[PDB]
């Protein structure tokens, strides 16, 4: 189970249009490892926003002082840049102390000690599965993200407010083009 | 590199201007040939659908159980708006379906498009070597043509002039 | 365990500062030490989450003494209000479990707990050393959180259910 | 392995027919067969049950149609409610699983996700889970049947049947 | 086993000598063993759900107008199910004692595992089969100082707490 077969299944097998494999070989550990950053990020992410648009909410305040609740943080793009300036520091400073410390970022395989689920996966065939099961959700997560972000930007609502007014056809509206 | 491979005709041969297959990669020139391919096939069809839509011509019919007929739908892209929603659902998921599974390569075939898969032949082996590229090249041509007059028509729609009498 | 390297890990690995290891007895000594201090301190974390995220039973305590649960204080001074015949209980369900069932004595702090698939050590070692040091650095953290939160208590008189609000 | 999988107490190897021996090609789909046959009917079973002990979500199931998810009926007449867009959803959705990411042609049955996301290792264990799994399709093929055309026959729903008392049908 | 069930600190615990003389129907004697701790285990996990009052929602028997409430918590809710449900119950029973997991298998190994799996350490699949027969020899005592108690007392678990009366005295 090497890394340059991970990634390439079915139904496309090695996808590569640019011919980067060919071309730049010492680049691609470097560019896994930054696919499988995005996917992992992407996947929270559209789990995030699942979260968000269901409406499952913190009750309380995420800013006594601000007088700010954790339902007043809308549930589209704007909700990150909703909380306050303290709060975003402290975000950012405990990310960048997980992926400098208990996740570096410097470690492009991937192998941050625990496992799937905590568990070392033996079977060749079985790990290389799961470990392309993990790309190629990343990779659906990455698009989805993409698209669920550019479609709050395009509609001006976000996907609890799309959902909930019935704008899912792009072509009865009177929106945009079409 | 890249001279008479079905792309060369007499008016202009290998016509790449901005040098876009020029360093000679073989399979980039293969994936821009089966979209041009593509393109073209897709473009052939739409613009014989859109000249017998703008026609008048209707299929006979309700085109939903509700009332609506396929008379009500309006010509170009004004017909998308018309379409009822499950049959545009309906529409996409057959398109998608053709893209994943049907309009593929899966057996391997003798050149780029060639989606025979060696189930459905109308007996293309009938026609020896040059004939076959003559029907390529015919198919390949029509394409062109095709994809610059859908988009002359679809330009032509948002615009006030109308190229059709 | 010393020729494991269990508990010495990133940033600082084997770090005696002030060479209070010279055997390796002294080191099973105080490493059964902290493991059972990280333990009782992890427990007492989770406990002082509980109280002063305001989970707590329903009912009384004690009924004879109309003690409910909700009138427990969340801080430091909550056990003390616990009446005695209760404490006693508590106190010998631990004496038990510490002198018999899981005896203090043994300095290994190893009494047969195993997850199944969960700690399959035998064919994945590193689950083995990542779940012991795992267990020690989370003992560590919590007996200076333990630590800080009695520090807290006893500075600002408050609890940390009200010092946060 | 595959043909003494499914041969459990007390019928042990069952064949009325005698189509293991007049047709021993054709067991390899037959039990491709049975065993989607047996998961189709297995998750039938548990939906039947769901539906019956209304457990349903909350909410329009289509708001254009003003079809609450508890306006669908219950039993077999359930499947009509949904509406023309919902079922090219499900045909799209099921055409993609079945032809793609689970082929209906690998006649094995083995897709990758394991029992549980795992391989059982140990051959017995794994064949006794497998028998387990083909024994359940069978039992649950009978119970869809059987539900089905009880609620064909009797005209009311498992729930409607439980609750007005006729189940001895005599 | 032989090994099985011997523990700290009995040990081979053996009072009345029936492990040197006829050994035989040590298998037997074993099998039985582990089928009353299995099912005191479940009957001490049912009178402490009784208890607690988690009780099913609807009627237990539409026809005789009983419902799941009615039913004691005690020793005489048993006592309370209609005799059709009593047969169903020994018929689904008789099924999964004769058919499934019969009880003429002495080793007690029905193929269902811990869990679903099997202990691949030896030493680990030893002490849960001992933690197993502790923990049955403990439910088998609970189960039947529970029942003296309630017939003593008069009243269940859930009535002999709420009364205050624990200490007999
Ligand atoms: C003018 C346009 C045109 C031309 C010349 C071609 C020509 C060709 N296509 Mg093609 N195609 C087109 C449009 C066209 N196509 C469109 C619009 C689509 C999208 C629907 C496709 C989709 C498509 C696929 C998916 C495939 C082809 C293939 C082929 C080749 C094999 C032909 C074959 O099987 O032998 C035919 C042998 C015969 C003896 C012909 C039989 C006579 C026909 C069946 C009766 C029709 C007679 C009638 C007078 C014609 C009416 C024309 C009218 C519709 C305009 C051939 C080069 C296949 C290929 O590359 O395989 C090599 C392949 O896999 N094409
Ligand atoms: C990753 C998967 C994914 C999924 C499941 C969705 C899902 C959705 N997106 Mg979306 N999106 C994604 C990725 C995704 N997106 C990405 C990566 C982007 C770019 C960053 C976008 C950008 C985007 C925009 C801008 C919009 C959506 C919209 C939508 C919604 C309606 C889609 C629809 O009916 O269009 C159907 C379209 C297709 C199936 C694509 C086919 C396009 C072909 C090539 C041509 C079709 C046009 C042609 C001229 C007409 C042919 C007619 C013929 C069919 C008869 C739906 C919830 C729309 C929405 O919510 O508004 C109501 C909308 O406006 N998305
Ligand atoms: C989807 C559209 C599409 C695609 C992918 C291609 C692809 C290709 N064409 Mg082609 N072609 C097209 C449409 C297309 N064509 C149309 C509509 C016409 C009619 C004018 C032609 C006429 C044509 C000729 C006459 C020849 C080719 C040739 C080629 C090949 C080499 C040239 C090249 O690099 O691409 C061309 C570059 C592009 C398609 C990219 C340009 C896109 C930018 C954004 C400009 C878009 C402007 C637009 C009008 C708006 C390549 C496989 C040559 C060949 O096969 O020789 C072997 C050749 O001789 N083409
Ligand atoms: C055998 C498969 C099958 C079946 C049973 C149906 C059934 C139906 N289709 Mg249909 N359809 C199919 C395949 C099928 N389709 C395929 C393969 C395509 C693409 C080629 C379409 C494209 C299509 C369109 C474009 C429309 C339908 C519509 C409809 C519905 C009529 C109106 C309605 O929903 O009343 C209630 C009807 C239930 C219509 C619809 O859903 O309108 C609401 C509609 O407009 N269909
Ligand atoms: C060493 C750690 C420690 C200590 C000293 C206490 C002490 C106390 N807890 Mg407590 N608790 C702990 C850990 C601890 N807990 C953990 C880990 C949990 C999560 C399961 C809880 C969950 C918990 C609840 C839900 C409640 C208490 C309550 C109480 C108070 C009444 C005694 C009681 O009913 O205990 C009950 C103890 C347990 C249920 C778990 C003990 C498990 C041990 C540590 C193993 C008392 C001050 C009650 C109270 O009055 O709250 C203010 C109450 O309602 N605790
Ligand atoms: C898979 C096992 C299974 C089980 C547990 C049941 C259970 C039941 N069936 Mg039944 N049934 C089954 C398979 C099964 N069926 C199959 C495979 C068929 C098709 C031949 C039927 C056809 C059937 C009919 C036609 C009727 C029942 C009825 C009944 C109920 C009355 C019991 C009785 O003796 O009536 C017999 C009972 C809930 C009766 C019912 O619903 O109550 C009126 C009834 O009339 N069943
Ligand atoms: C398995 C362990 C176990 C445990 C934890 C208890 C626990 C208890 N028993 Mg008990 N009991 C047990 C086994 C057990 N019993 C057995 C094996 C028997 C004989 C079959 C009895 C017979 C028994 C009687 C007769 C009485 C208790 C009573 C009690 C309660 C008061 C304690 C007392 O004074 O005892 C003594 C207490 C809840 C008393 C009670 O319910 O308090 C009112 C009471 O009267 N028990
Ligand atoms: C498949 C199911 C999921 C479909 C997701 C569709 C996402 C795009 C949505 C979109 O384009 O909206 C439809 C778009 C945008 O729709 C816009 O909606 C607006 C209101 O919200 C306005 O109405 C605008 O006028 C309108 O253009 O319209 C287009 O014409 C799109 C042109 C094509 C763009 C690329 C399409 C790519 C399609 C998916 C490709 C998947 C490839 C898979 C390969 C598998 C190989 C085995
Ligand atoms: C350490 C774990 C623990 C266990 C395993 C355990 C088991 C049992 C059993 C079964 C064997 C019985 C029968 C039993 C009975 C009673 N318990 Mg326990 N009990 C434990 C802990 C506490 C605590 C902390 C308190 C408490 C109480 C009471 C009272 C109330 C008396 C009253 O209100 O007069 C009664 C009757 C409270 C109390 O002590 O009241 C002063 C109280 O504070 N218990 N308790
Ligand atoms: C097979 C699995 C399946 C998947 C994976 C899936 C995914 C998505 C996604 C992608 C994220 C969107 C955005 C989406 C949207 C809508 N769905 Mg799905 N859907 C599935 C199944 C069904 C069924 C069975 C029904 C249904 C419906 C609707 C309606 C209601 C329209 C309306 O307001 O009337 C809307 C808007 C109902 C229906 O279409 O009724 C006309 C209905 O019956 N859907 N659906
Ligand atoms: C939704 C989330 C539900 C909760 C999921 C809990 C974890 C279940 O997830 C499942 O865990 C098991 C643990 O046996 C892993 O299974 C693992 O078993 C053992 C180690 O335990 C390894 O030899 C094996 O290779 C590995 O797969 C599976 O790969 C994973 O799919």
């Amino acid at each position: 189970v090497s890394e340059i077969e991970l990634g390439a299944t079915e139904p496309l097998g090695v996808f590569d249009p640019l011919g980067w494999l060919e071309t730049e070989p010492e680049a691609f550990e470097r560019r896994r490892a930054v696919e499988r950053k995005h996917g992992r990020v992407a996947m929270a992410a559209v789990v995030g926003t699942i979260v968000h648009n269901n409406h499952i909410v913190f009750d309380g305040y995420i800013s006594p002082s601000n007088n700010l609740k954790f339902s007043d943080i809308p549930t589209g793009i704007d909700g990150i840049f909703s909380v306050p300036t303290a709060g975003l520091a402290q975000i950012i400073a405990f990310l960048g102390f997980v992926e400098l410390a208990w996740l570096p970022a410097s470690q492009y395989d991937g192998d941050y000690g625990v496992g799937y689920f905590g568990n070392d996966i033996l079977d060749p065939e079985e790990k290389a599965r799961k470990l392309n099961a993990e790309l190629n959700n990343g990779r659906a997560a990455m698009m989805g993200i993409m698209g669920n972000m550019v479609a709050e930007k395009i509609t001006g609502q976000t996907m609890y407010e799309q959902y909930a007014a019935g704008h899912f056809n792009p072509f009865n509206d009177g929106e945009g083009f079409f | 590199a890249f001279e008479n491979e079905l792309g060369a005709q007499p008016p202009l041969g290998f016509f790449d201007p901005l040098g876009l297959v020029e360093d000679g990669n073989q399979a980039k020139f293969d994936r821009l040939r089966y979209v041009e391919l593509k393109h073209g096939r897709i473009s052939m069809l739409a613009v014989v659908g859109y000249l017998i839509e703008k026609a008048g011509i209707r299929l006979p019919g309700n085109i939903s159980y509700d009332g609506t007929s396929f008379a009500d739908i309006p010509d170009g892209f004004a017909a998308l708006s018309k379409i009822p929603d499950a049959g545009l659902f309906q529409l996409f998921a057959f398109i998608g379906f053709l893209e994943v599974f049907v309009m593929k390569d899966i057996t391997g075939g003798e050149f780029v498009g060639d989606f025979r898969n060696g189930f459905i032949d109308f007996g293309w082996d009938s026609f020896d070597e040059e004939t076959k590229l003559k029907k390529r090249a015919i198919e390949l041509n029509q394409g062109r043509a095709a994809m610059m007059g859908i988009l002359a028509l679809m330009v032509h729609e948002k615009l006030g002039v109308s190229l059709l009498p | 365990e010393l020729e494991d390297g269990i508990g010495a890990v990133a940033p600082l690995g084997y770090f005696d500062p002030l060479g209070y290891i010279k055997d390796e007895e002294t080191f099973i000594r105080y490493r059964a030490v902290e493991r059972k201090h990280g333990r009782v301190a992890m427990m007492a974390m989770l406990g002082t989450f509980v109280h002063n995220n305001g989970w707590t039973f329903d009912g009384y305590l004690s009924p004879s003494q109309g003690l409910k649960f909700s009138d427990i204080d969340s801080g430091i001074g909550g056990l003390f209000q616990v009446p005695p015949a209760g404490l006693a209980q508590i106190i010998l369900l631990c004496g038990f479990v510490e002198l018999a069932w899981w005896p203090a004595s043994n300095l290994s702090g190893d009494y047969g707990v195993r997850l199944g698939t969960l700690n399959d050590w035998e064919e994945q070692p590193a689950k083995y050393y990542r779940q012991k040091n795992a267990e020690l650095n989370n003992g560590r953290a919590a007996m200076m959180g333990i630590l800080g939160t009695f520090t807290h208590e006893v500075i600002t008189g408050q609890n940390f259910a009200e010092q946060a609000a | 392995s595959e043909i003494e999988l499914g041969v459990t107490e007390p019928l042990g190897v069952y064949d009325p027919l005698g189509w293991l021996e007049s047709e021993p090609e054709a067991f390899e789909r037959r039990r491709a067969v049975e065993r989607k046959h047996g998961r189709v009917a297995m998750a039938a079973v548990v939906g039947t049950i769901v539906h019956n002990n209304h457990i349903v979500f909350d909410g329009y199931l289509s708001p254009s149609n003003n079809l609450k998810f508890s306006d669908i009926p219950t039993g077999v007449d359930g499947i009509r409610a949904i509406p023309t867009a919902g079922l090219a959803q499900i045909l799209a959705f099921f055409a993609l699983v079945e032809l793609a990411w689970m082929p209906a042609s690998k006649y094995d049955g083995d897709y990758g996700v394991g029992y549980f996301g795992t391989d059982i290792k140990d051959p017995e264990e794994k064949a006794r889970k497998l028998n387990v799994e083909l024994n359940n399709g069978r039992a649950a093929m009978m119970g869809i049947m059987g539900n089905m055309v009880a609620e064909v026959l009797t005209g009311q729903t498992m729930y409607e049947q439980y609750a007005s008392g006729h189940i001895s049908p005599f």
